[PDB]
């Protein structure tokens, strides 16, 4: 705990974006899942007209 | 007869607890160092990597977004619909 | 990374454009996932009468 | 760089192309209505 203390104390925000998505990762690994998005979403942005 | 096989057994079973004993002993210093040594892998990992990000912060971001994102989306079932709906009582 | 960053610094838009063409086509790779639409969506909209 | 919007609309059109021939598809009128698997 020390040691983590010491290091990630230079930038919390970059920080928590990692090692949050290695966590989501290790998480949704299992097939067992389903996921109901909406077409109007961000990531399937590139997805309309143009 | 009976007594004697009990001593026996009284006589024999003591030892191997202070077997069992040494190795739960051994066993927990080892998940110590082993701990140890993972910390200092993994605080050594940001300190390289951060830099770099240091330098151009918003392309090195999408890039790992989407890098995320592909194998979050890789393993799960997924129905895509509309928005504006009502109920779902499976 | 610095690599990376230093070659697609060049123009994001497009960076971003093409790399989520590709992550679609890995992404809905060979799995039941249905998908309800409009004829009156975007991407239809060459099925109408003329 | 020397053409943008033809080049874009082809690689949406390919790309697009090749999702949609591998997941089920139902296209219904979305004005109303509600379903469950």
């Amino acid at each position: 705990a020390k040691l983590f203390a010491d290091a990630f104390s230079k930038d919390p925000d970059f920080y928590a974006f990692i090692r949050s998505l290695r966590a989501y990762e290790n998480s949704f690994s299992g097939n067992q899942d389903v996921m109901v998005m909406s077409p109007d979403s961000d990531f399937f942005r590139y997805m309309k007209t143009p | 007869q009976y007594i004697r096989e009990a001593e026996a057994y009284t006589n024999e079973v003591q030892p191997r607890a202070n077997g069992q004993a040494q190795r739960i002993l051994e066993e927990a210093r080892a998940y110590k160092a082993q701990t140890i040594l993972e910390a200092q892998g993994e605080v050594a990992r940001f300190a390289k990597l951060l830099p770099e990000y240091k330098a151009a912060p918003e392309i090195t971001r999408e890039r790992l977004y989407i890098e995320t994102m592909e194998k979050v989306l890789g393993n799960t079932r997924k129905v895509l619909v509309n928005d504006k709906g009502g109920n779902l009582m499976v």
